[PDB]
RNA sequence: UUAAGUUAU
RNA sequence: UUCAUAACUUAA
């Protein structure tokens, strides 16, 4: 399960690469942080907060993707 | 034959960059040595019309480009535009202390010589 | 006891609070560096031959100014009367009055010092070069005593670390002026010993951290103005601390006067020649040997090193704009170019290029792929540039916007991570878990990783201890040819690579070695010979699986610079690379049994033996411009008969334009590289052996001549100490006797197999803890001055037990395995790398069936020898990876990748 | 890129934290 | 020998 | 935009 959440962030991060969000350093810039403290993290009480928050980003412009 | 196609990038490459080189101020320079030799750190330093600055944070923009017009290199610079990270057009007005965290820093910014 | 403090006191009227009890002798520790017919080396000793006495200044709060009674013999007391009367006219030496007490029935003679600091020079300089965490009280006393830091900035952790506390060089620096002006008070002493015909030995313990001097008890008179003092000891032990303190920074100011401004230097100002000739006259005026201020005329390479030590000090004055390529206008076909006639190097000096021609005709290719290359002609066009984010030096920006590339996250492997999953991985609660991931980072990584180089700081190094070691780091390259190969006998690994800026931007290395014939490449090489070609490199970030969220950056030279590096190395690198059982092990497989010979070999005839293994923080970034030099000067040691003096002396000049002080071409923007080694260049990895060869033999020299000679209970060691301080300090020409001796010794108490910068050394344990032979304390030690790095002891590791290998070497690990009928050694990686570079890769192409199966068979042979670790979890790791192959097999000699007999093979002994 | 998109969401579905599935009702 | 891939620094 | 060196595997 904690290898789930690193597992998913990995992707949830590529996707956004062909979305044009590198396009914006606000968005990249903290969405690349978000990332990598996943990956780094240890604990599951913080896993999470990032993986929600993360995730957040892409449905925040809904153009991307068809839900 | 790649021997000719690299030979004429090459050449063309030389030549399409004399825009600001052998231009007034460079030839000053060379005079005043007594060889004709001098560093070459020290070219664009006295001879370049433009200048860029990047600027990380807000804290170091008051203290190297604060205002209108700033000196560098014992020469005087006016500002002509400002750009975030993002390569877009910044206006000077925007550039404050309350509206730094909505500003894509790194700022560049573009100047030319008084 | 009273009436004997009162005669302390003199002439002058100063309270002396007393330090014994009943004026007796004082016990303290104390660095000394002697050389008699017993004991030779720069050690702490025991001095109980003084009464120190603390002055008590206004208010009764003590002060640093201290008397003390040496009370010699008779003789002794007469002879020191006739030198100091001859001296006492100098305002370099301390105060003295000579005394006699009634402490006995008898007169005792009695010599006393006045206002002398609490600590000598020789404790500032022992405190340094045997920096220890923790065990540095003497250190932090003479910080605070001379208001360099307050008693509470050691609260701080890693207050020491010049990574974690940059703020360190600050502090240390507030000690440059104390040095200076103990350099200027010794050529004050110097010229009354000269004038008076005084002949003697100056040693730091005898200087005070005031600069005056105070020992005379070895002094000969002789006849006046032939005085000749020997300074040889003196200057070499205090070079590593005039750079780290910044001594000469007062040269900068106006008059010498820290409070005075900057000299504003002429900005057309290169030569500097003069400015440096005085410095050397101001501060080493009675150095016997003869300074070069541009290593062009120097007489050998052995003359490079140490006329290139004195440039490293000199060129902290110069403006940091009168460095790099010199330029020059040239006429060709009536268009006029700006080219590099010339370099001037930080540690070289002046180098003018010889077939230099004003007009020409026209540009053959050979001078077309010149010109492309120089700096010059892209510098000259570009604008200004004025980058804050680093403290590197600016040149100038080739393009009107900044590059911000970025990393991208590696893609997934869903298929083999749900096949884990299914066969019981990645479980809570087991010791296999996924720590290799592709990090991002955003567009800050390219500008933010070449701000790393500013841990490289000039580092002035030891000239006589760095003379003898390049003579016993040459004895481990003795074993290999080395000679200038032809155009036609260069072998290239691979042509579809980058052929660097501006090159680049027309084709691949393909391009260029195809379009130039073997005698426009012959002709391009011999013209380096007489010639300096400034090249630019370009940073590019390295795409790749990791454990840390660093970014990794890769130089890339251009291919100017390779071409020629290629014809004047190859032939020395391909002989160290085809070489078994030597210290280099570059080329060694480790399949095939070659791990366990690798090991063996390193085992040879260790009589206590331990393994030990360490690693250089900043590697790349921190390595001195003098060490990397020296690496340079030991490979082209191998070019005696293809290559004149001055043919080698380009070709270094060239290496140290190209590879250690060129234009960086990051983001689009032109840098100074302030020193260190570039990745892309040809010679890396064995020039990274040569400067891990030499931190470990000056380790060993540090250990030996820091240890009690008297404490000392082996003849032969005892003697081979004192001879090897006889060879540093006071033999300035090669003793090929002793370089062999001290080879061989350790060759078999410190034997070690080393690679670019990983190391493993099976050294003697018994010799260790008696401090015969380094340890890890001293390699730490070693890093602190000769490398600016603090090296902790968490980062290194050491073996008691050698059935099982070394803990830790090119991240691989080691374990004792049967096969057949005998135990071998192994090399395993970590689980965790293997399970990462199965789960993400770096392109969605590679995630192709056809392609993942060969690429899995390579990661199966790696994980492998996991099969034979204990833990039951490790060793799944194969057999997922195994039976991750069937898969690929099901849904596509062909069955050979199952029944792992086939990767068995690839660890028997025999091939 | 759909195939990239469509098994991205699979795996948030397979994760069934709570805090996912509330934004991405919420989102939907 | 050429091409690709992996690990190693 | 994507360096250097070394070893090994795979296929011609
Ligand atoms: N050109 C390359 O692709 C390249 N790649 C590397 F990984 C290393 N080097 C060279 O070796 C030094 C130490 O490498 P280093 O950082 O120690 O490696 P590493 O992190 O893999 O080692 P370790 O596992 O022992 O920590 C580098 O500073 C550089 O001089 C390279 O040139
Ligand atoms: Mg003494
Ligand atoms: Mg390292
Ligand atoms: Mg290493
Ligand atoms: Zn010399
Ligand atoms: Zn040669």
């Amino acid at each position: 399960k904690m290898s789930d959440v690193k597992c998913t962030s990995v992707v949830l991060l590529s996707v956004l690469q062909q979305l044009r969000v590198e396009s914006s350093s606000k968005l990249w810039a903290q969405c690349v942080q978000l990332h990598n403290d996943i990956l780094l993290a240890k604990d599951t009480t913080e896993a999470f907060e990032k993986m929600v928050s993360l995730l957040s980003v892409l449905l925040s412009m809904q153009g991307a993707v068809d839900i | 034959d790649k021997r000719a196609k690299v030979t004429s990038a090459m050449q063309t490459m030389l030549f399409t960059m004399l825009r600001k080189l052998d231009n007034d101020a460079l030839n000053n320079i060379i005079n005043n040595a007594r060889d004709g030799c001098v560093p070459l750190n020290i070219i664009p330093l006295t001879t370049a019309a433009k200048l860029m600055v990047v600027i990380p944070d807000y804290n170091t923009y008051k203290n190297t480009c604060d205002g209108t017009t700033f000196t560098y290199a014992s020469a005087l610079w006016e500002i002509q535009q400002v750009v975030d990270a993002d390569s877009k057009i910044v206006q000077l007005s925007e550039i404050s202390m309350d509206n730094s965290p909505n500003l894509a820093w790194p700022l560049i910014v573009t100047a030319l010589r008084a | 006891a009273q009436s004997f403090l009162n005669r302390v006191c003199g002439v002058s009227a100063a309270r002396l609070t007393p330090c014994g009890t009943g004026t007796s002798t004082d016990v303290v520790y104390r660095a000394f560096d002697i050389y008699n017919d017993k004991v030779a080396g720069f050690a702490k000793f025991l001095k109980t031959n003084c009464c120190r006495f603390q002055e008590k200044d206004e208010d009764d709060n003590l002060i640093d100014s201290y008397f003390v009674v040496k009370r010699h013999t008779f003789s002794n007391y007469q002879h020191e009367e006739t030198i100091y009367n001859l001296l006492k006219d100098c305002p370099a030496v301390a105060k003295h009055d000579f005394f006699k007490f009634r402490i006995d029935g008898d007169m005792v003679p009695h010599i006393s010092r006045q206002r002398l600091t609490k600590y000598t020079m020789a404790d500032l300089v022992y405190a340094l070069r045997h920096f220890d965490e923790g065990n540095c009280d003497t250190l932090k006393e003479i910080l605070v005593t001379y208001n360099c830091c307050d008693d509470d900035y050691f609260n701080k952790k890693d207050w020491y670390d010049f990574v974690e506390n940059p703020d360190i060089l600050r502090v240390y620096a507030n000690l440059g002026e104390r040095v200076r002006q103990a350099l200027l008070k010794t050529v004050q002493f110097c010229d009354a010993m000269r004038n008076a015909g005084i002949v003697g030995v100056l040693t730091l313990d005898n200087q005070d951290l005031n600069g005056n001097w105070y020992d005379f008890g070895d002094f000969i008179q002789t006849t006046p103005g032939s005085g000749v003092p020997v300074v040889d000891s003196y200057y070499s032990l205090l070079m590593p601390i005039l750079t780290l303190t910044r001594a000469l920074t007062a040269e900068s100011h106006v008059d010498t006067d820290l409070t005075k401004p900057y000299i504003k230097w002429d900005l057309l100002k290169y030569d500097f020649t003069e400015e440096r000739l005085k410095l050397f006259d101001r501060y080493f005026k009675y150095w016997d040997q003869t300074y070069h201020p541009n290593c062009v005329n120097c007489l050998d390479d052995r003359c490079i090193l140490h006329c290139a030590n004195f440039n490293v000090l000199f060129s902290t004055v110069f403006p940091p704009t009168s460095f790099g390529p010199l330029v020059r206008k040239i006429f060709v076909d009536g268009v006029p170019f700006v080219v590099s006639t010339g370099y001037h190097f930080r540690e070289l000096g002046v180098v003018h290029n010889q077939d230099v021609n004003l007009h020409s005709s026209r540009l053959s290719f050979k001078e077309l792929l010149v010109y492309a290359a120089d700096p010059a002609m892209h510098a000259a066009s570009g604008n200004l540039l004025l980058d804050k984010r680093t403290t590197c030096f600016s040149v100038a920006a080739l393009t009107n916007n900044v590059a911000f590339q970025t990393v991208k996250p590696g893609n997934f492997n869903k298929d083999f991570y749900d096949f884990a999953v299914s066969k019981g991985f990645f479980k809570e609660g087991s010791s296999v878990e996924l720590k290799h991931f592709f990090f991002a980072q955003d567009g800050n990584a390219a500008i933010s990783d070449y701000d790393y180089y500013r841990y490289n700081l000039p580092t002035m190094c030891d000239i006589r201890q760095l003379l003898f070691v390049v003579e016993v780091v040459d004895k481990y390259f003795d074993c290999y040819d080395g000679g200038c190969i032809n155009a036609n006998q260069v072998i290239v690994n691979n042509l579809d690579k980058s052929a660097g800026f501006p090159f680049n931007k027309w084709g691949k290395a393909r391009l260029y070695y195809d379009s130039m014939s073997y005698e426009d490449q012959d002709a391009l090489f011999a013209y380096t010979k007489r010639n300096v070609i400034p090249t630019i490199t370009q940073m590019n970030l390295k795409y790749a699986i990791s454990a840390k969220n660093r970014a990794r950056t890769v130089a890339g030279v251009s291919i100017c610079s390779t071409m020629t590096n290629r014809q004047f190395h190859q032939k020395l690198l391909k002989s160290i690379a085809a070489t078994r059982g030597a210290t280099v092990v570059i080329g060694t497989s480790k399949f095939y049994g070659g791990w366990h010979n690798m090991l063996k070999t390193v085992y040879s005839d260790v009589e206590n033996p331990h393994l030990m293994g360490w690693d250089y923080p900043k590697c790349d970034r921190a390595m001195p411009n003098m060490l990397r030099i020296m690496a340079s000067l030991v490979l082209a040691r191998k070019h005696t008969t293809c290559c004149s003096l001055s043919h080698r002396f380009y070709r270094l000049a060239n290496e140290c334009a190209q590879v250690l002080s060129e234009m960086v071409m990051c983001g689009g923007s032109l840098y100074v590289k302030p020193g260190g080694t570039s990745s892309g260049d040809a010679t890396t990895a064995y020039a990274n052996s040569v400067f891990n060869i030499c931190q470990a033999v000056t380790a060993n020299v540090n250990a030996l001549l820091s240890t009690d000679g008297n404490k000392i209970a082996d003849k032969y060691v005892r003697n081979l100490q004192h001879r090897l301080y006889e060879c540093l300090y006071r033999n300035r020409d090669v003793d090929t006797d002793f370089v062999n001796e001290f080879y061989a010794y350790l060759r078999k108490h410190f034997s070690m197999m080393i690679l670019s910068d990983d190391a493993v050394v099976c050294f003697n344990s018994t010799y260790a803890s008696q401090g015969l032979v380094a340890s890890i304390k001293n390699f730490k030690s070693v890093l602190y001055y000769q490398n600016n790095v603090f090296m902790s002891e968490a980062k290194c590791w050491t073996e008691t037990d050698l059935t099982k290998g070394p803990h830790e070497f090119c991240s691989q690990h080691t374990m004792l395995v049967k096969q057949g009928d005998d135990y071998v050694y192994l090399p395993y990686p970590d689980p965790s790398r293997i399970l990462g570079a199965g789960c993400f890769v770096d392109d969605i192409v590679k995630t192709d069936g056809t392609l993942m199966i060969e690429r899995f068979v390579s990661l199966a042979i790696d994980a492998y020898p996991l099969t034979k670790h204990p833990n039951q979890e490790y060793a799944d790791v194969f057999h997922l990876y195994l039976q991750y192959i069937r898969k690929l097999h099901d849904e596509l000699n062909t069955s050979r990748y199952w029944e792992p007999e086939f990767y068995e093979a690839m660890y028997t002994p025999h091939t | 890129t759909s195939a990239m998109q469509t098994m991205l969401f699979t795996m948030l579905r397979k994760l069934d934290n709570d805090a996912l599935n509330n934004i991405i009702n919420n989102a939907r």
